[PDB]
């Protein structure tokens, strides 16, 4: 996944050891949309201002 | 449409079918958390309703899944022949059966015998032949070409094996039960199932066109029944019941899947509970 | 002027690859063959070998193919004899540790008689022993029974190149020198003189 | 094809001119930039393709950009009228002149005088008229509908009004110079360009059936001399010459674009040039 | 000329034309900043015109790229069967997409029926059958064996599928519309683009030459329209319409890219922009 | 046109492009980051868009650049052989090579043989005389006088030498090959290229009438075909090929750039690309 | 074959032989240099070869000498008269020789005297005439117009001017011995040096071309033979025979030195050793 993202950077993973491969480890993302926020509100002017 | 399916189909078809399951999935979570805003509802699934993870596919758009879809459908479906038999065969790993078939049976498929003697019309679940001359009573008229599962009603001048009003076998062959003259008509009427999904019809149609301005030379635009049947006839010869459903199950599932991507209304529970 | 010191582009072998787009596919395939037992050579025991070795016959490079399983054929209607297919079973899993695992393509070598028939009898008349191996029925069939002139000429009637042709690319890549070697073959070289043949246990 | 168009067109086409630029641009340098790996060039290009620098797109992704099409395609040509026509918008924002047209006349329009008195057939680049009656010198046989400009060679038995070997009008009409007995035959072939842009038509082809299955009761899949002369009869009246370049640049490019995002080869120098 | 295509031929077109493409870049960069001097431009670019970063080249002179375009153009085209072991084609994994074709289709190419009921004259854009006996209406008389796609402009006496101008097979086939009597004339102009490229004709015919000089037994110097039509007849029938692209590009690109390292002039737009 | 070309006129054409050139490579750089604000884009190009570090422009301004090539083209083509020594000219030989014509031969020039024995009328693309009196095979029937280069189509009744359909001289000659009576037509086709560039034909026009208004004595408004036709009959004999084609260049280059100053739209590639 | 010789030629002819004598020698020393490998002999040539300390020429590339060879040819033989210094050459009276001609005489130019007295047919190193009509001794016959210089060998029915076998002059004319009747034949055979060099015949066929590419509207391919003669018949009324033999040393090595370098093989004496 990591070395899969197409970006500005070139990623660069050494390949791993054929018995470290299974091992196991957490990574959380969030799923959550953000759209919700950039609504107009009648307090928009005071999220510019601060 | 020519197409030649390889030995291979059942396992590239379990992992086409997961995908399409994880698509629908994220399809419908992202749908039920859409906030009408200035962002449009196409805009918003393209953002965060492509990135699906699993063993082997890594893409995180919806050109990358339908790029998968593709990649499947050729090695499953086009492809000639993917690797001797005897590899396929000691294959270990097991898979996990598709959902059963819904599809009604409206235009069911028969074919009369060389004699010529009868003429055949279509109804809705029904076939009516009619006799050009007088043929003794206990002889094959109709013999059903796809395979078809449930009740049988309405019966005239026919006999079909069944036990409880259930047909015995997957088929029926129809056979005279009384002497008969010329110009007559017998009826076989049926409450039955074929293969295929009812659901999702209208994602198929624009989904086979989509699968079909790719592979031009192998795959032509058609209906569901046609394009279920000639899948179908066109299964390797040696494969058990099990495989072939998975087969039709991922054949069936990826132009709705693909019409699906384009449409973003809901997905059928055959593919989303698969 | 063709001609090149790399053993992968000799004449005698066939380059590999499966279409470019279902490249990714057949990789998972080839795992799959991995977590079964889906591979041959020649220390396992031959009753075990002898139940995966099935040579397909080739009308297209566009095939796929994993290295420690696939051996190829041309159409063809020539019968093979035991002698010839014990040598190029030999010859293929001796080529193979050249093989190129970095790139997308595969290089095999090609039979030109057909080996079916000869596997088949094999296969049918093999019981389940714990010291008989392929390598020894090659050492008892071929080193033992034949000159090493014949079993070469035999070797080079079984791949498209003649006995002439095999000594000149010797020369050129040292790798096919050692994969004759490890075939239990010596060359040697004198002044205006034709190349003579012997096996390693004569010299 | 039924459209109506306003006079905000000039406006809108500015913008929807300037997000195509941009995105071809951004296209030709992730084509340069790609290197052979897993990843496709389709996904690719769906990864990195939709960030452009250009206010007025809510999403950095291609359906960002084909959602801003399809509207602005939507204001400028089949909403109708916006705004009183005293509305002030020329004055504060000046718009940039469009390539000039390089699409070569091949098909010219023109219109016989009522009266029956000419036969008309085309070809190549030229158009003869057969008289089926006497014909005193000096007067209307042709008058061109579609605006052209450019050279004129090999005139027979008919009179052009030019200079140097350059017409001098923009709506040339052809005049004979001797009387002519019936049955005769007078040629006018021109060295001229028409309205439109030449270079990607593979691409218009797709696009005007991509912008069709949305606005399919409005658009209908044509060729792209068909769709040029609609567009150029169903301008005001009221409208200047320098924007009515402005809108057809726009008008054109459009269907370029969403082509080309479909098919994925380079672009237009009309598009990429603006 | 004889040559036989081998099944790996996208592989090493692909890379043929990024080399191709890098050495235009390469030319139009230094022929950019070259302020006139003491030195001329031939010296000025064959100092720093080839220092090109890329797999398979042994030099840093255009001595180097000729030769690797003369080793990647034999291993591809000619009956050689040398696969080049020290570029990336063995790593290959992906192809992009070639830009799509701009040639005129000046000098179409018909097949006629085995009848002898027609006799075939060319124009600048069109063709003209006469009949010799009487065909009723309703029957071939023309076909294009040359893929070719465009409108359709002043058809007279016969029949062509299109829909708003526009051609609907890429091969259409001409079939009379009205019974004729013998002698009749019947005419098909088009408006549309053959498979090739239009731009940098002398390119071409002074880099066949070069490419004929050592390659004398397998290729004879001609036009490019010969040479593409017979590049296109030698494909194998088992090829997509993607791949086919990538293997005529390369195939026109290698004498264009030749002749233009003699001429250091500019370069087609199809050349570099690929 | 009366106009007299020195000698040394490839070392004023070789400075006259190399402005052309970068007047178009700032217009087009200025064009890219036009604000689209209160100003126009006429106010932003003569606020920036003139060049600073060319010796022989006195001014910062576009007029700056207009008034050189005004200087360069009468020192160049006009009666005043004046050589500038305001630009620095150091090597006359030193001379970089223009790009490849361009220019589609449209209205080829030929010349009859003199003897009156044949009438001449012209097409699209190609010329057609017909007999007078009779005629016996082998003997000229036309020659070109402007030099052309491309293939031939469509030879009836007529032979030209040609290797692969390509022309193999720059002036072909048509010869009767077989003993023709009775007033026969015989045509001849060429798909083949003049001298010149057809893009920017718009440019060319508007610019013509702005050097003319000021050499009102020596040019006067023309097409481009007629203006390049008497430029390359007014080269001196005593002229390569690598000079004429760097004279006429500029000679075409000129124009454009002048027209392309007052119309701020794009520019040819034939000039940004020198 | 038209051409214009200055009457400064020996000075640009002696440093267009001296960069050629050594372009030739580095070529020698850089071909014993070479070990079969990776790299073709073109590359190795045109990156470690080619480098000469020569003043007045500034480049260390193949195409350097090349452009120096054409300048210096262009100003020596075409373009007229132009002082050395011009182009940075150092006009200087004090010279070396060039090498003797070498050229085996073998088609000896001759000229027959008005009145048709006499036919003449060529043959391999000798002239045979046969007399018309009656003749008497002491009147010319022939006389040769191309300067030819060696021994005598049998000579029959006529007589020349020599002392112990040698011819006194570079322009022998043959005049009867014995008045002839009935129409016999008079032969005459030398073994004599012409006006050129014999080695580098492979060479100068491709050298001609080369240089004929170029200056297509001045020179022609021919053979060796014609080219001398024709530059010999164009030379300067009053000059020396030591600046004739400067200016056709260059005028003939040119062509070799410029097939040399495409053809890398060795160079003739007469260029090497200068």
């Amino acid at each position: 996944r990591i070395t899969e993202m197409v970006n500005d950077r070139r990623i660069m993973i050494q390949k791993l050891t054929l018995a470290e491969k299974p091992q196991v480890m957490r990574h959380v993302t969030t799923e959550i949309n953000n759209d919700l926020f950039f609504k107009m509100s009648p307090v928009a002017q005071l999220y510019i201002y601060h | 449409m020519n197409l030649e399916i390889n030995n291979f189909a059942p396992a590239i078809s379990s992992i086409g079918s997961q995908l399409c399951s994880l698509s629908a999935q994220k399809l419908l979570t992202c749908r039920k958390q859409y906030g009408n805003g200035a962002k449009s509802f196409e805009e918003f699934y393209a953002e965060i309703g492509g990135i699906i993870g699993m063993m082997g596919i890594n893409s995180q758009t919806p050109s990358g899944i339908r790029e998968a879809i593709y990649r499947l459908y050729q090695s499953a479906f086009l492809f000639g022949d993917i690797f001797p038999e005897s590899f396929g065969i000691q294959n270990t790993q097991n898979i996990k059966p598709p959902p059963g078939f819904t599809a009604p049976a409206k235009k069911l498929e028969v074919v009369l015998p060389q004699g010529g003697a009868f003429d055949l019309i279509y109804n809705n679940g029904e076939i009516r032949v009619t006799t050009t001359r007088n043929v003794q009573a206990g002889d094959l008229v109709c013999t059903v070409t796809f395979p078809i599962q449930g009740s049988v009603i309405a019966t005239r001048n026919c006999h079909v094996n069944e036990i409880g009003g259930q047909l015995t076998t997957t088929r029926p062959e129809i056979i005279a039960s009384v002497p008969m003259p010329a110009r007559t008509v017998i009826v076989a009427s049926f409450d039955a199932i074929e293969i295929g999904y009812g659901e999702g019809d209208d994602l198929f149609a624009i989904g086979i066109a989509i699968l079909s301005n790719r592979f031009n030379g192998q795959i032509t635009p058609m209906s569901r029944h046609n394009y279920m049947t000639q899948m179908f006839a066109n299964l390797p010869a040696n494969m058990s019941e099990r495989d072939s459903s998975a087969v039709l199950h991922f054949a069936q599932a990826a132009p709705v899947v693909l019409g699906m991507m384009e449409r973003l209304t809901g997905a059928p529970k055959w593919v989303l509970d698969y | 002027m063709n001609w090149s010191k790399a053993i992968n582009f000799q004449p005698f072998m066939l380059e590999t690859r499966p279409p470019l787009t279902t490249i990714p596919i057949m990789d998972q395939l080839v795992e799959i063959g991995e977590r079964s037992n889906q591979k041959w050579s020649m220390t396992d025991r031959l009753f075990f070998a002898i139940r995966k070795i099935n040579p397909i016959f080739v009308t297209s490079s566009q095939i796929p193919s994993k290295f420690d399983y696939t051996i190829l054929q041309m159409p063809t209607q020539l019968i093979a004899s035991l002698k010839e297919t014990l040598l190029f079973l030999a010859f293929s899993y001796y080529l193979r540790e050249y093989q190129d695992k970095v790139g997308q393509m595969k290089f095999y070598p090609v039979a030109m008689k057909n080996m079916i028939p000869i596997v088949n009898y094999l296969k049918d008349r093999v019981h389940n022993n714990f010291d008989t191996t392929l390598e020894q029925a090659y050492r008892q069939n071929v080193v033992h029974t034949l000159s090493a002139s014949d079993a070469f000429d035999l070797l080079s009637g079984m791949i498209a190149t003649t006995r002439l042709d095999l000594i000149q690319r010797t020369r050129i890549c040292p790798e096919l020198l050692n994969v004759l070697n490890k075939m239990s073959f010596i060359l040697i070289y004198a002044p205006n003189r034709p190349s003579i043949l012997s096996w390693k246990n004569q010299s």
